[PDB]
């Protein structure tokens, strides 16, 4: 109730940085992060998860921003989870897929 | 005769600093000097 008067719905994409640095200590943080990002959103805002190394894959099976009602986000916390840091870091694919 | 004793002293003394300012990364993750000193051992491998 706080939160949809608080501000105005929106159309967020969380992007995950996936390179070989983040695995250890941090690697573990970001999908707690994530989880308790979306734990923020609503039905009338609508939510994907990128995640990138070199190459920006999607996280899970949607591809487009999807409603993040209770089960669409129940997916997205669900592969968020299963994430293997691994590779270069690159900025450049991580904002053009965004 | 008696500078080249003194420049493959300098160059080794160059060469020790190169492996110092070496930063290692998990997962075969680089930053941009890394990359660069990786140009430096090829240089650094002739002289010797
Ligand atoms: C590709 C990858 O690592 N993602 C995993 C997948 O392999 C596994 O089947 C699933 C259920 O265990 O969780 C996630
Ligand atoms: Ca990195």
């Amino acid at each position: 109730w706080y939160i949809q008067g608080a501000a105005s719905p929106k159309d967020m994409l969380i992007l995950v940085d996936v390179s070989g640095s983040v695995s250890g200590l941090t690697l573990k943080l970001i999908r707690t992060s994530v989880s308790e990002m979306l734990e923020t959103l609503s039905d009338d805002d609508f939510v994907n998860v990128a995640s990138f190394n070199s190459n920006a894959q999607d996280v899970s099976c949607f591809q487009h921003l999807v409603q993040a009602n209770v089960r669409n986000k129940k997916v997205l916390k669900d592969a968020v989870n299963n994430i293997t840091a691994k590779g270069i870091t690159d900025y450049k694919k991580g904002f053009s897929f965004a | 005769w008696k500078p080249f004793e003194t420049i493959i002293l300098l160059t080794i003394f160059a060469n020790c600093v190169a492996l110092a300012v070496y930063l290692p990364m998990p997962e075969d993750d680089n930053n941009s000097l890394n990359l660069g000193l990786e140009k430096l051992e090829y240089f650094f491998l002739t002289v010797f």
